[PDB]
RNA sequence: AGUAGAAACAAGGGUGUCCCCUGCUUUUGCU
């Protein structure tokens, strides 16, 4: 008897047992390396997709540039590039008329948006690529970077604080003869307008980690500072157009998506007897992003934004421009060895341009040599495709009008097709009377995707009666199934804090079983699991365990001490009380009626010095990474105890050049904590003002000693000392 | 005092004299955030490999001062060395336990009155019944529920204004709060908060999170409220239901039921007045609930119901643009129509000037009971798909299609005159009318509609014309789908105008709401609910 | 005039007044007018307000308290402020406006207006605009008049004496200018401004390069699309383009499909971080739960019940390495292990010593010296990283028995579950109840037993990288188990030795020499162990049934490395029990939903249905649900030892297969519009690595038994 | 409950 | 015997 | 050697064998 667990499809439907085909138990791949190589891929790969193009010398930054719209028409069934201007521009007339005034209630809507987006909204991000520093830093720094280089050239029309305004500030500075910035020991470097001009137009390229369901790695990009406001807005106004159409799957969550592909299948499946056949494909796009042209999205918006005030047709359409004349940085370089010397170096990417060939393998040879022509100051021209894909909404709206072409007083044939689109991906599905005419409706589906530039994957996709299907890992067999292995990374320690850990795996729970169809019994186990686990990550095990760690000892005096031992937490070595009823009460409420009065009165102190508050966007909220898709903010209840405490960060940096940031930093802090004791209600909703810190903060004190004299709970001596102090203050301000 | 004093030595250094002298205030939301700390991009593996170091944590300086260098066992507690970025000292989670073990003990009582939410949660667990498990194939509609029991249905700004009042009240600014019902909040917030250490950003969290309605589209499969969706992990499963009852009542739910009592009293009311409009505006601005105004919770509550949505576009406020019609609510999702006028023939011998619709068209019916989505064409049905809690619902949602799709197959089906009239005896439009007469009976509508074979499939059955269920037969383009039918999540509020009859109509000149489409249904109040008006006398 | 303002004032007033003005958005050398009248205000406020103090008692005092407090010149952020805390403080309701100043002495907010007009005509506007009873209203004139609420001017005769004359004197000055009758004061009008978008210089030039190839010009672009109706161009260019352009779909019958290709060349080896079915426990009975006592010591305890050790000698030696320091290795262990047992003190842990064997197996000095490339450029033999392809394995017969072992049943429990809170909901009884007959039927499975032998692993080997990353650090692999006779069992399966670990990136490695026990002569499958040495230490006299016989014990020492990613995912491994048990619940559940009642119990002590786990020469065979529960449990078990980038490829590709597969099993016509490209997808990611192998073999005996 | 299997 | 778990005496 | 797989680890910096610093920080995007 060999055992075979696939042989367990022969009784359960795939669907039924999918999750047995999920390996997320496991880690994921994950790359050791320089991303060079995957980048140089993907710029050969972009530029051969697209190579019946017009080739163009910039004359701005001299770059040579790939030209595919209205190119030839595809002559085979290959991955193509040559989208037609006039075939994007009807298919947007037709998505108006199909849903009239789409565009301009939308256009509306973001024209408010614009107005009253805030600068500070850009530091929401994820490690933005710097042009100051040249290199990756979180959104906030490298935002405000751009502003004190943008400050010291003369560029202030972003004191205002208006995302517009920033956007100006970018604007001017573009045109700029030469730009000055200070790299650390500070030293003052000067860029032509060349030198600028491709650093504002750089995407820093590296490779993706934890990818799932792929055995080759790929290669993302992030923009840098010069183009994030333009791409939001364009993003907004993508997805205030996509909120009104019935046939797009973004940006609703999972039970909308799942809402939706039920109400279309449900709507073209059902029929008499026998009139008309029914088919869906699970299609998915090939080189989606790879494909797609900055162009083609520049005549979208142009369409979009018709009859509107030149200004907001300005705004929206610089984002497409930067996109067409980007440039991608190479990633790190490589890595050299010798054998015989028992050696190893690196040598950085900009040097590839006129490196010998010896020392590289046949590949990566040939790859340098294909991409030599478009290097230009280490970065290599990139004009066609979409590498970052950042557009995610308006390749929706354009799948979405491709969908909706399929309409009978669209096609003007018995055959026509509905369905969804999300970004990528897209289930279809024909009628039509018999099989010749399904196969015609595919068939005209695929032609006008092609004319429309998108390339459907004709290896990764299929077709089959409308029954059953996918959809970005949702199953459907007539009607959704779980799918619980796509969830399993969650189940686990968080990885925030005890309190906040506990309370995300509790949540995590009761969400599965809300959602993906969690048992009973699983979930009662799942229970049973994480708290094994978060008592093994914290050491938090029971007091009267004998479990030895380093704080065994004092949780084992503080269970001793407690005379209710049921009112301890589990972080405290109490007992887990929690249960199916109970998954939706936070810890310490949960058991505060068991606690001490002396314990709960220390966990429960105010005066502790482990719990530290940050904005309030912060506050019971956390970053999660799921198995599939991007990091996710995750909202969970808890009291705010000594265990909210905040974990040590890395002290890398202590050891490099840029150590200058760090005092810098702490500097900062300082300022901004003091500003806190000055005004507590800045940490709630952000101050406003335009006088000087010092200033605020003065008068504040003088207003406060004031009030609080008068009320007499101040005696004179103290008020008239720091009477003096702030005199002195102010006069020192002055030199 | 103390405040002084630290500005005073930050100033004395120069680059920090710099820093503060030269940043705005505005400039200040962006250098807080200012930092070299990489966002963690895998915080389980690192907190696995940081725990297991010797001072994983941080704490504030004065951890130095309050609690010893070492344990009694000689273990050391918290480490000189600061944390990068910031004046933190690093610690180790034994200073945790020993703070909690022999740290100073304060009085908790404002706890309870600070996380509210949290302990009203455990008290209607702890309060609440249980009964019996049911294993049956169980239904489940997705829904936009509000999952946030105990809440007073502030918006954002208000939330945020009362908030700032309650915590920082030197703060407020320029707004002085006006609904007597945000007074009433604040004076009690501040009343039972008076003399509270707790750090004033969890209590403006707290408050915030405890005064503003949440929505989340789950798949509800029994009652919805905001009682019975918190638990909703242990009442509804895959094949089970667990009988229970929550142990405690939340204003909201009382508040809406009675706001929906009084919309529904008042329209009623005034379809018999003289002047519609005018009596339902003076009734509107001369009604409280519970004590509270009704001019208030209209503008602020997001309960959906015909006399509801009546009474908000009345006074004038933008409103879900489907459409009533038979007690449900259409949303248009593709496919669009022209209306033509046309004159039409019963099977009584009786003209019925119409207006019909002409082209294809797709909507999403949503009812009290049952949901259905309709695929109609010009003067015919096409498909619909409908899913009810039993039997008569599904008559209903049947029936109201069957009129709306204007076929006149339905309208030979007629027997007898058509003389409906409203309350204020005033003839119906023709559609009601041949409505109404198809809800008092409909055998032989059901009968004299068609008949035809469908194909068996899962999650599907079919109705014949005495309704009951078949596996080989059904009507034409009509099918019960067992799985409940979804409805729509997102609405599109537009602008609208309200004639003297109440009639509502949008840019389009497309009626969407009127009385005659208000539900006779009279419920029991959970508010006390007082009209100051002459006519309710 | 603006000479004559600027030239007349205090430095500060001006500025603050400036200030005040562009705190609106407004042009100073535009609107001068509001700025004469702004100044004009903040001067006569400051005359008010200064020469004002008060005394202990509550009198006035003119040259400590100020009994004045400004409101005007000051953002209204700041006014806002200092308002509300009066308010709040003194009690005094705040005004819905911003009033000019407030009075201490009386204890209320006063207004002071200069204008040129009559007192009267300002006094009623103001008092009309602000609508307030208690806030006192003081206007000014420049021809010297002036007066308050009810006539009661709060200020002495002196102060408005003076603010009376600097008036005159001023109005006096501005008329030698002569700009006096052309002033009419001004308004605040609170103009609207539309905004402005321009793109122009060098943007204007990207935006006229980034247009389709026919157009020059954005705006010309812009006209074309402007002017744009849809004129059957989709189906002119669809009419144009080749037919060779078509998804042509490609019935999908039972003929269709064939066997997956698996890659040709020498057998797979074991790759696992520790031994599976070959691995060879010493027990003893202790009283303690999991992680209890210290590990050496249980060591040391479990290493004293056996006799029997011999000298060690090489079976199998490792044939790229250096055997005798394998044999060193194991020496060393055991001096180490006699020298603790010889102390009278265990420690937590120990460090061994930095022998030339330990450093040669733990990878020491053997990272090639970091040099800048211009110093090394020269060298011959310089060259890029190997980047080629993993050697191609063949499947070899191993990894079937070891998942048919790990699928087997235990005469010891292996997992000791947490408790959890009480049941109160009869949901819960039901939930308990179906929850024990699951961990029943998992708390037996060798699976269990490999969950935890990795668990208990890959925490030790990531608290030791952790906490001592410059020591050769010794780590016994210990188990607790409870034996069927309800007695606990504590089992030692060998050591390792940590190396080095100074781990900074997520996939940096650091190595180990794990020396396992066994019973498993290595000499009958050796392509299976090709990284191992293999030693003998003694012979072990076995009590089977019949009666006593004598035994080999082997020794299986090798060098293995772990990172910090793949430590922490094998510290996660009981989560696998978790997908089994899903799995198995929602096949109860879906069964209970139609007979109305729950079949666990008759699941699981009936047997009666039966689902096809396995493959027999017979034909497919049948297992019970506890077998199927075991089989998906040792599956999650061993995707989570062999996880590895071919696995992932693998079942990301396989799925569509399995998804077209089904649907032609339920007859609903499955077409595909290139299946060779699928199946060439599946192929490339069957390389070397076991586990995949075994999956793909799976993949064609299902394609062959689901087809007929 | 005391697993059992016929192997 | 058990090839894992046996007893040695 | 070993890990591992399209490129890497098998410690990396610093200062004059000891000592000092570092363990995500030249590399983790987007709704
Ligand atoms: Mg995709």
């Amino acid at each position: 008897m060999d055992v075979n667990p696939t042989l367990l499809f022969l009784k359960v439907p795939v669907q039924n047992a999918i999750s047995t085909t999920f390996p997320y138990t496991g880690d994921p791949p994950y790359s050791h390396g320089t991303g060079t190589g995957y980048t140089m891929d993907t710029v050969n790969r972009t530029h051969k997709y697209s190579e019946k193009g017009k080739w163009t010398t910039n004359t701005e930054t001299g770059a040579p540039q790939l030209n595919p719209i209205d190119g030839p028409l595809p002559e085979d069934n290959e991955p193509s590039g040559y989208a037609q201007t006039d075939c994007v521009l009807e298919a947007m007339a037709f998505l108006e008329e199909s849903h009239p005034g789409i565009f301009e209630n939308s256009c509306l809507e973001t024209m408010e948006i614009v107005q009253q987006t805030r600068v500070d909204k850009l530091t929401q991000g994820r490690q933005t690529y710097d042009w100051t520093l040249n290199r990756n830093q979180p959104a906030a720094t490298a935002l405000a970077n751009t502003i004190e280089v943008f400050r010291s050239n003369g560029l202030t029309a972003n004191e205002s604080g208006r995302l517009i305004d920033f956007l100006k500030d970018v604007m001017d500075s573009m045109d700029k003869e030469e730009m000055e910035i200070t790299t650390h020991g500070k030293k003052k470097q000067r860029l032509n307008k060349r030198s600028y001009l491709i650093r504002a137009l750089t995407l820093n390229t590296m490779t993706k980690d934890a990818e799932r369901g792929k055995l080759k790695r790929r290669a993302i990009a992030t923009p840098g500072m010069q183009i994030r406001g333009f791409v939001y807005f364009v993003e907004a106004l993508a997805r205030s157009i996509c909120e009104k159409l019935e046939q797009s799957g973004l940006p609703v969550g999972g039970n909308e998506k799942k809402a939706k592909l039920a109400n279309v299948v449900r709507k073209m499946m059902t029929n008499s007897q026998d009139t008309e056949l029914s088919f869906t494909i699970t299609g998915d796009n090939t080189k989606w992003n790879e494909n797609q042209n900055p162009r083609m999205f520049l005549a979208m918006i142009t369409y979009i934004t018709r009859n509107q005030p030149e200004w907001f047709r300005n705004v929206l359409s610089i984002a497409p421009i930067m996109f067409s004349n980007k440039m991608a940085r190479l990633g790190k370089g490589y890595m050299f060895e010798s054998k015989s010397m028992k050696l190893r170096t690196q040598v950085p990417a900009e040097m590839l341009a006129n490196i010998d060939l010896k020392y590289f393998n046949k590949s990566t040879r040939e790859k340098i040599e294909k991409i030599r022509p478009l290097l230009i100051d280490g970065t290599a021209s990139l004009s066609p495709g979409m590498m970052m894909g950042m557009f995610n909404m308006l390749s929706t709206v354009l799948g979405v009008s491709i969908l909706n072409l399929g309409q009978k007083k669209y096609t003007k044939t018995t055959y026509w097709w509905d369905g969804l689109q999300s970004s990528d991906d897209f289930a279809l599905i024909v009628n039509a009377p018999n099989h010749e005419g399904i196969q015609a409706g595919v068939d005209r589906f695929y032609r006008t995707c092609k004319l429309v530039g998108i390339n459907m994957s004709k290896k990764k996709s299929y077709i089959n009666r409308t029954g059953t299907f996918e959809f970005t890992s949702f199953f459907y067999r007539y009607g959704f199934v779980a799918n619980f292995s796509m969830e399993l990374p969650s189940f686990g320690v968080s990885g925030i804090n005890e309190s906040a850990d506990m309370s995300v795996g509790v949540t995590v729970i009761k969400n599965n079983m809300i959602n993906n169809d969690l048992g009973p019994a699983t979930a009662q186990m799942a229970l049973q699991l994480f708290i094994k686990d978060y008592r093994y990550t914290y050491r938090c095990h029971r007091g009267d365990t004998q479990i030895q760690t380093r704080r065994a000892f004092e949780l084992k005096k503080l269970w001793e001490q407690t005379r209710s031992k049921a009112g301890l937490l589990v972080s405290d070595g109490g007992p887990n009380l929690y249960n199916i009823r109970n998954l939706h009460i936070p810890e310490v409420c949960l058991k505060w009626e068991l606690m001490d009065e002396d314990y709960q009165g220390r966990l429960c102190n105010p005066m502790n010095p482990f719990v530290s508050h940050k904005e309030i966007d912060s506050v019971n909220n956390a970053v999660v990474m799921p198995a599939h898709g991007p990091a996710k903010s995750m909202e969970y209840d808890a009291v705010a105890t000594t265990h909210s405490w905040i974990p040590k960060r890395n002290r890398s940096i202590l050891n490099t050049s840029q150590r200058g940031i760090l005092e810098d930093e702490q500097m900062y802090q300082k300022c901004c904590n003091l500003f806190e004791k000055f005004f507590p209600s800045s940490s709630y909703r952000r101050p406003v003002g335009i006088s000087s810190m010092v200033e605020a903060m003065v008068s504040r004190a003088r207003i406060d000693a004031r009030i609080d004299f008068e009320s007499g709970r101040i005696k004179k001596e103290e008020f008239a000392e720091i009477m003096k102090i702030c005199s002195t203050i102010e006069e020192l301000r002055r030199q | 005092m103390e405040r002084i004093k630290e500005l005073r030595d930050l100033m004395s250094q120069s680059r920090t004299r710099e820093i503060l002298t030269k940043t705005t205030v505005d400039h200040m939301a962006i250098i807080k955030k200012y930092t070299s700390g990489r966002q963690e991009k895998n915080p389980a593996l690192r907190m696995k490999w940081m725990m297991a170091m010797k001072y994983p944590i941080t704490a504030d300086k004065r951890i130095m001062e309050m609690i010893p260098e070492r344990n009694e066992q000689r273990q050391t507690l918290w480490s000189k060395t600061n944390d990068a970025g910031s004046d933190r000292v690093m610690v180790s989670p034994l200073a945790v336990t020993w703070w909690n073990r022999n740290g100073p003990t304060t009085s908790t009582v404002h706890y309870p009155k600070v996380y509210k939410t949290y302990f009203e949660k455990v008290e209607r667990l702890k309060h609440g019944t249980f009964g019996p498990v049911h294993f049956r194939n169980q239904v489940k509609i997705r829904r936009r529920v509000d999952i946030n029991p105990g809440h007073a249905d502030l918006s954002a700004k208000e939330a945020q204004d009362v908030i700032m009042e309650v915590v920082f009240p030197n703060e407020v600014g320029a707004r002085i709060l006006t609904s007597e019902s945000q007074l009433t909040i604040t004076k009690e917030k501040k009343k039972e908060l008076q003399d509270c250490k707790i750090a004033p950003l969890m209590v403006a969290y707290m408050l915030e999170r405890e005064l503003v309605r949440k929505t989340r589209f789950l798949p509800v499969a029994g009652g919805t409220s905001s009682v019975y969706i918190e638990v909703l992990h242990l009442t509804q499963g895959t094949c089970w239901e667990q009988m229970y009852t929550p142990g405690g009542e939340v204003r909201n739910d009382d508040v809406d039921q009675s706001l929906i009592i009084a919309a529904r009293n008042i329209v009623r009311r005034a379809t018999v007045s003289a002047d519609p409009l005018a009596s339902l505006l003076e009734m509107c601005h001369s009604t409280q609930i519970g004590g509270v105004r009704m001019v208030d919770i209209l503008r602020q509550n997001p309960t959906e119901e015909q006399a509801v949505d009546i009474c908000k576009a009345a006074m004038g406020l933008r409103i879900s643009s489907s459409f009533s019609f038979g007690g449900f609510t259409f949303k248009r999702t593709s496919g669009s129509s022209v209306k033509r006028e046309e004159e039409v023939l019963t099977g009584n011998l009786q003209t019925l000037k119409i207006r019909v619709h002409e082209g294809y068209e797709e909507f999403t019916m949503v009812g009290r009971r049952a949901t259905a989505i309709l695929r109609k064409a010009t003067r015919r049905l096409i498909q619909l798909i409908v899913s009810g809690k039993d039997e008569q619902s599904i008559a209903e949602a049947i029936i109201v299609a069957m009129v709306f799709s204007q076929e006149d197959c339905m309208i030979k089906a007629v027997r007898g005159d058509l003389n409906f009239v409203n309350r204020a005896n005033q003839r119906l439009n023709p559609m009601h009318q041949l409505l109404r007469h198809f809800q008092k009976d409909a055998k032989v509508l059901f009968q004299n509609w068609g008949i035809e074979p469908i194909d068996n499939v899962m999650g599907m059955i079919g109705i014949l014309p005495d309704m009951t269920p078949s596996t080989e037969m059904s009507l034409r383009g009509v099918r019960v789908s067992k799985m409940g039918v979804d409805e729509y999540s997102s609405t599109e509020r537009v602008v609208v105008s309200i004639d003297r009859f109440l009639r509502v109509r949008d840019q389009r000149g497309n009626v969407l709401l009127s009385p005659e489409e208000v539900s006779e249904t009279q419920g029991t109040e959970k508010l006390t609910i007082t009209y100051s008006s002459s006519m309710m006398w | 005039m603006e000479d004559f303002v600027r030239q007349c004032f205090n430095p500060m007033i001006v500025e603050l007044a400036e200030k005040a003005m562009k705190e609106y958005g407004e042009d100073p050398k535009i609107e001068t007018n509001k700025f004469a009248s702004i100044c004009t205000h903040l001067e006569v406020c400051f005359m008010y307000s200064d020469f004002h103090f008060i005394d202990e008692r509550g009198e006035s005092t003119i040259i400590l308290k100020h009994r004045f407090e400004i409101i005007e010149g000051r953002d209204r952020t700041m006014a806002w402020t200092v308002v509300n805390s009066i308010c709040n403080t003194t009690g005094v309701e705040k005004p819905k406006f911003l009033p000019d100043l407030y009075d201490y002495k009386e204890n209320r907010f006063i207004e002071i207006g200069v204008t040129r007009r009559e007192v009267h005509i300002y006094y009623l506007e103001k008092a009309n605009k602000i609508k307030s009873e208690k806030t006192h209203i003081h206007i000014f004139s420049f021809t010297g008049e002036e007066m308050a609420t009810k006539a009661d001017y709060t200020l002495d005769e002196e102060s408005r004496a003076r603010i009376k004359t600097r008036l005159f004197t001023i109005r006096q000055e501005m008329a030698s200018r002569g700009l006096w009758d052309s002033f009419r004061q001004s308004e605040r009008g609170e103009e609207t401004i539309e905004e402005r978008f321009e793109i122009t210089g060098t943007m204007r030039r990207l935006a006229d390069q980034s247009l389709p190839p026919n157009f020059s010009s954005l705006e010309n672009f812009r006209a074309y699309v402007d002017g744009f109706e849809p004129n059957g161009c989709i189906e002119g260019k669809l009419s144009q383009m080749s037919k060779e352009v078509n998804a042509r779909i490609e019935p999908f019958l039972r003929t269709t499909p064939r066997p997956l290709r698996l890659p040709d060349g020498p057998p797979c080896s074991q790759r696992s971080k520790f031994l599976l079915m070959d691995a060879l426990k010493l027990s003893i009975e202790d009283p303690s739960h999991e992680g209890e006592g210290i590990p050496l010591y249980d060591a040391i305890k479990c290493m004293k019940t056996f006799f029997g050790w011999k000298e060690p000698n090489i079976i199998k030696p490792h044939e790229k390495g250096i055997n005798p320091n394998y044999l060193l290795t194991w020496k060393q262990v055991l001096a180490e292990l006699q020298d603790i047992k010889n102390e009278e003190k265990i420690p937590r842990t120990k460090n061994m010593k930095k022998t030339s064997q330990l450093k040669w197996a733990l990878g020491e000095n053997m990272a090639p010296e970091k040099v800048d490339f211009e110093d090394c450029k020269d060298v011959n033999d310089l060259k890029q990283y190997d980047s080629d392809e993993p050697e191609p394995r063949s499947l070899a017969c191993w990894i079937q028995s070891e998942f048919n072992k790990a699928c087997e049943l235990t005469d010891s429990s292996w997992v000791e579950l947490d408790e959890i809170g009480e049941d109160v909901a009869p949901i819960e009884h039901i939930a308990s109840m179906r929850r024990n007959y699951f961990t029943a039927e998992v708390s037996h499975c060798r699976a269990t037993e490999y969950i935890m032998k990795g668990v208990y692993i890959n925490t030790a080997l990531l608290n030791a990288s952790c906490a001592a990353m410059d020591d050769f650090q010794l780590i016994p692999m210990i188990s607790k188990c409870i034996t069927k006779e309800g007695r606990r069992k504590t089992n030692l399966y060998g050591f390792i030795i940590k190396g080095r670990s100074h781990l900074r990136n997520d996939t940096d490695v650091v190595n180990f020499v794990s020396m396992e026990f066994s019973l498993t002569d290595p000499r009958l499958e050796p392509h299976k162990w090709e990284k191992y040495c293999v030693l003998e230490i003694g012979d072990m006299l076995l009590r089977t049934a019949v009666g006593q016989v004598s035994r080999p014990m082997f020794l299986y020492v090798r060098t293995n490395g772990t990172s910090k990613i793949k430590m922490k995912w094998g510290m996660e491994m009981r989560r696998c029990l978790l997908q089994s048990l899903q799995q198995i619940e929602s096949m109860i559940e879906a069964e209970s939903s139609v007979k109305e009642k729950d079949l666990t119990k008759e699941f699981f002590e009936n047997k009666s249905e039966t689902w096809p786990i396995g493959e027999s020469p017979k034909g497919v065979e049948e297992g019970s649900i506890g077998k199927v529960c075991r089989t998906l449990l040792a599956k999650s078990v061993f995707n989570s030892l062999y996880a590895s980038p071919q696995l992932e490829g693998f079942s990301a590709e396989s799925r569509k297969l399995l998804l077209i597969v089904q649907a032609l099993r339920d007859n609903l016509e499955p077409g595909t519009f290139d299946l060779e490209g699928l199946y060439e997808a599946i192929e490339e990611c069957l390389i070397n690595d076991p586990w995949v192998l075994l999956n793909a073999s799976w993949f064609n005996s299902f394609l062959t038994h689901a087809l007929r | 409950y005391s697993p059992t299997s016929p192997s | 015997y058990s090839p894992t778990s046996p007893s040695y005496s």
